[PDB]
């Protein structure tokens, strides 16, 4: 039933038009199928019919499910999507059942449908036109124009959620105390009431709807625990996610490879790792929804990652605000690492791990930290507060590193925990040069038309090395010089270096590296006793520095 | 006037269209206060409901002003002045008062309120478009746009110039010497007054305003002990610049003139007048670190020369009114924070360095915010304009926390750096 509710007014993109896309006859018995959809879709008021001066269409199709010989229609408002305004979507994710605090009773009605229900704006509706053929091209043409928020529209979810709200709006004040989550086509309501008032307030609300056009199907004995909610199992002191399964096939349609994108950005929030990329790349042109479209060397492989990423079960249980929430994190090894969020001991409320970064020279402490900070705003967003920290570093390394780093950096409040693999600074460089050891005055260049390059140094008790490169740059020399002063020297030794570029980065002590170099370096300096790095300018004729290459 | 007054035609700059700025989770605390404030804010009709079909969105928190308890809305407008027109309405006029970082005490009072009175433009409206966030999304935000001048946003201030100035009239002629500059939501009052003589003016001030209509923050107490009524309430005169220095100690390793000339060679760079050929050629030969190398060739020729170079303002530095102020903040160690203002590379404005809070202390990310407010501070009573700073941080780690810290009314434009070996170059 058409609701009595103010429409929302919308717009097309300044200076854009009207979708014109016109279609091609697809199968007598779909033409025919059509006919007899749109007749029942024009019965209520959902539709109505138009052809004078509507000078618009849209692309229409008709499916069937390989269930039974039913076909409905599918129209394709790719078109008009791309010329409708923006909205602004008021989520910052989805919920998390984590997030929930347990109700006594509970109970989640159907609105998928409602926003067929909901009107659309009177202006904006000469814009979702669609004609579909003629059996054998008899007739002229039929011209359809919706009523309502058409499904697959771009702003059909947000005026349905927009109206769902002021419809809840009277409801929730007169019951301050039952929670109503509003995601789509979900309605959770909760309330720690014994069930049967509680089932009042449930018909009290399917009659308030019902009152509106919202009609929600006759379901309020979903008091049949598990409860599903949003592609979640919720039960009396737990939730498990429903394992989500991708259709595996042979060929894929531009419908199909669309429709696959669409759950997988639905997983990508409750699984992490969903990389949605080399799929949805495959979808370029205005080729027609049911054509195939093969998947490249990487559309397949994304596919497998996303397939064996979402291939366990999930669990947690709810949110108490009464107790602390504490999170506690573990050095996985690899860059990675794992933590879990929980009030009581071994009841986790959600678990996780962190993906080092998109970088090149890092190291274990500047991890955590992202880590740690990733956590806080997930747990904000979830609970709306810090949760406390359980860490696996000493107060000592800590503080060695929030002092000797040039950054401003910060933790909030945490405890040690006494668990291996511990996270510490693998080498600390000197501050004041060494009396005694030998002191390299390392250099190295490489020529930028031919890449060939030489790394080498030259100390004081003599000594100089110079190593000839093959397709090298003036950063890769200038470290491998440092390299060679490594590899060359005792416990204890001074490098002087014209690299800004390399101070900077042996400077910021990092554990683990994308460049081999680097890495070996790391590898030499944790070795050694005593290391001091020293920088001067160049081309100014410095101490040795000046005295190194010939080349 | 909050009267039926005809609106000002307001619109964006040229090609440019609103914000679509994400709004960042807050804390059940915060979203809590956001409500409060909100629902009394539309209550008395200064901010409206709005739909999905507004795309638009700027950023809101709250936070507390120095020392209060009392929550106070705060939205991030930075996007929006940006795109906003710059107004012609005495942009030029009202030059900078050249002398009010020159008295004794300086009040800053937040006179945002008065804003709530003059109607917003009904066409601009939309662009002033802000969400209160849910706890753990469990509703879709809750959404207003202003129909009044709304505080933090460029124009309000440029639109209320007018009344504004009619209010302070019989103030500028009873106390002619006092000096009165006003930045956003903020005025900027300071005299040469004893501090009680002062504050007495100050607290005229506020009565007098009261009695035109806008309501300022009150002077409660001072009995906060661990020192924290320092706050909107400057002293311009204690404002002194940071001279780059030279070591000084009675023996000289080769490091230590490596450590020297080098950093000789980058001051060059701001005093084309610094030689560093002596100190060069005393240090030839592949000698080693540790190894005490006498001071000699005349090296006491320049190294006391390029001391007293270090003495002299910049040659050519001066500020254009016409350009950005840009702010560089370096990590010292242990509460210690340096900084810099300059228009053009080298050039510095000012030179400084944050100590207050200089004891050992936990928090860097609270440092630095309120470094940065220091700092903006400084400039709004210096040049009237905030300027851009370049953070050393890392963007996930400031995002997470200054929020926490802040107290100012204003936002900077600010972005983030990886800050290099030149730190020490600012002792």
């Amino acid at each position: 039933p058409i609701s009595p509710i103010e429409t929302v007014p919308v717009k097309l993109k300044p200076g854009m038009d009207g979708p014109k896309v016109k279609q091609w006859p697809l199968t007598e018995e779909k033409i025919k199928a059509l006919v007899e959809i749109c007749t029942e879709l024009e019965k209520e008021g959902k539709i109505s019919k138009i052809g004078p001066e509507n000078p618009y269409n849209t692309p229409v199709f008709a499916i069937k499910k390989k269930n039974s010989t039913r076909w409905r229609k599918l129209v394709d408002f790719r078109e008009l999507n791309k010329r409708t305004q923006d909205f602004w979507e008021v989520q910052l994710g989805i919920p998390h059942p984590a997030g929930l605090k347990k109700k006594k009773s509970v109970t989640v009605l159907d609105v998928g449908d409602a926003y067929f229900s909901v009107p659309l704006d009177e202006d904006f509706r000469k814009y979702t036109a669609f004609t579909i053929p003629s059996i054998n091209n008899e007739t002229p043409g039929i011209r359809y124009q919706y009523n309502v928020l058409p499904q697959g529209w771009k702003g059909s979810p947000a005026i349905f959620q927009s109206s769902m709200t002021k419809i809840l709006e009277p409801f929730k004040k007169q019951n301050p105390d039952i929670v109503i989550y509003q995601y789509m086509d979900d309605l959770y309501v909760g309330s720690d009431l014994e069930i049967g008032q509680h089932r009042t307030k449930i018909e009290e609300l399917r009659q308030h709807l019902l009152r509106w056009g919202l009609y929600t199907p006759d379901q309020k004995h979903q008091k049949e625990p598990p409860f599903l909610w949003m592609g979640y199992e919720l039960h009396p002191d737990k939730w498990t996610v429903q394992p989500i399964v991708l259709p595996e096939k042979d060929s894929w349609t531009v419908n199909d490879i669309c429709k696959l994108v669409g759950k997988l950005n639905w997983a990508s929030q409750i699984y992490p790792g969903i990389k949605v990329r080399q799929l949805s790349k495959l979808l370029r042109g205005t080729k027609a929804l049911t054509e195939v479209i093969p998947l490249t060397e990487e559309a397949e492989l994304e596919l497998a990652e996303n397939r064996e990423i979402l291939k366990e079960p999930v669990h947690g249980v709810y949110y108490d605000p009464s107790k602390d929430l504490i999170a506690e994190i573990q050095k996985q090894g690899q860059g990675q690492w794992t933590y879990q969020i929980y009030q009581e001991p071994f009841k986790n409320l959600k678990t996780g791990k962190y993906a080092r970064m998109r970088g090149a020279h890092t190291n274990d402490v500047k991890q955590l930290t992202e880590a740690v900070q990733k956590i806080t705003t997930e747990s904000i967003v979830i609970w709306g507060k810090t949760p406390k920290f359980k860490l696996p570093i000493q107060k000592e390394t800590w503080e060695t590193w929030w002092t000797e780093y040039w950054q401003a950096t910060w933790i909030p409040e945490w405890e040690f925990v006494n668990t291996p693999p511990l996270v510490k600074l693998w080498y600390q460089l000197e501050k004041e040069p060494i009396v005694g050891a030998e002191t390299f005055y390392v250099d190295g260049a490489a020529n930028r038309e031919t890449k060939l390059g030489k790394a080498g140094y030259v100390t004081n008790k003599g000594r100089q090395k110079v190593v000839p490169l093959t397709n090298t740059t003036n950063q890769k020399t200038e470290l491998q010089a440092i390299y060679l002063a490594l590899q060359d020297s005792g416990l204890e030794v001074n490098i002087v270096t014209d690299s800004q570029y390399a101070l900077g980065i042996i400077q910021a002590q990092p554990d683990k590296s994308e460049s081999e170099l680097v890495n070996q370096i790391i590898e030499q300096l944790i070795k050694k006793e005593k290391v001091y790095l020293a920088w001067v300018p160049a081309h100014k004729g410095i101490g040795g520095n000046e005295q190194v290459d010939k080349l | 006037p909050i009267s039926p007054i005809e609106t000002v035609p307001v619109k964006l700059k040229p090609g440019m269209d609103g914000p679509k700025v994400k709004q960042w989770p807050l804390t059940e605390e915060k979203i809590k206060a956001l409500v409060e404030i909100c629902t009394e804010m539309e209550k008395e009709g200064k901010i409206s409901k709005i739909g999905p079909e507004n795309p638009y969105n700027t950023p809101v928190f709250a936070i507390k002003k120095k020392d209060s308890t009392k929550w106070r809305k705060l939205v991030d407008f930075r996007e929006l002045n940006k795109r906003t027109q710059d107004f012609w309405e005495v942009q030029l006029g009202i030059p900078h008062p050249a002398g009010l970082k020159k008295k004794k005490s300086v009040t800053v009072l937040d006179v945002g309120d008065a804003y709530f009175s003059v109607p917003l433009d009904e066409d601009f409206r939309k662009y002033t478009a802000f969400t209160i966030p849910s706890i753990n999304n469990e509703t879709p935000g809750i959404r207003y746009q202003y129909n009044v001048l709304p505080q933090g946003w460029k124009g309000s201030p440029a639109i209320f110039q007018s009344s504004m100035t009619k209010i302070l009239e019989p103030f500028k002629k009873q106390n002619p010497d006092i000096v009165i500059y006003q930045y956003m939501d903020d005025l900027y009052v300071g005299s040469d007054l004893e501090i009680g003589q002062h504050r007495t003016k100050i607290e005229e001030l506020r009565q007098h305003l009261l009695r035109w209509g806008l309501t300022t923050p009150d002077k409660k107490h001072q009995k906060e002990p661990p020192f924290l009524w320092m706050g909107y309430e400057l002293h311009p005169d204690k404002w002194t610049v940071q001279p780059i220095v030279l070591p000084e100690k009675d023996s000289w390793t080769v490091n230590d003139i490596q450590k020297l000339v080098g950093k000789l060679n980058w001051a060059s760079q701001i005093y084309p007048g610094i030689k560093v050929r002596q100190l060069s050629k005393l240090l030839r030969g592949t000698k080693a670190l540790t190894e005490v190398i006498p001071l000699t060739e005349e090296a006491e020729l320049e190294l006391a020369e390029n001391r007293e170079i270090l003495k002299e303002p910049v040659h050519g530095v001066y500020y254009d009114p016409s350009k950005d102020l840009i702010a560089e903040i370096q990590k010292q160690g242990q509460g210690q924070w340096t900084y810099q203002i300059y228009q053009e590379p080298f050039k510095n404005l000012k030179t400084g360095k944050y100590a207050r809070m200089r004891g050992a202390h936990t928090n860097d990310v609270k440092q630095l915010t309120e470094a940065v407010q220091k700092i903006t501070t400084e400039s709004i009573v210096i040049w009237g304009k905030t300027p851009k700073f370049k953070l050393p941080i890392q963007k996930e780690t400031w995002e997470t926390w200054w929020t926490e810290y802040w107290q100012a009314t204003w936002i900077p434009e600010w972005e983030f750096v990886n800050t290099p070996p030149l730190v020490k170059l600012w002792y």
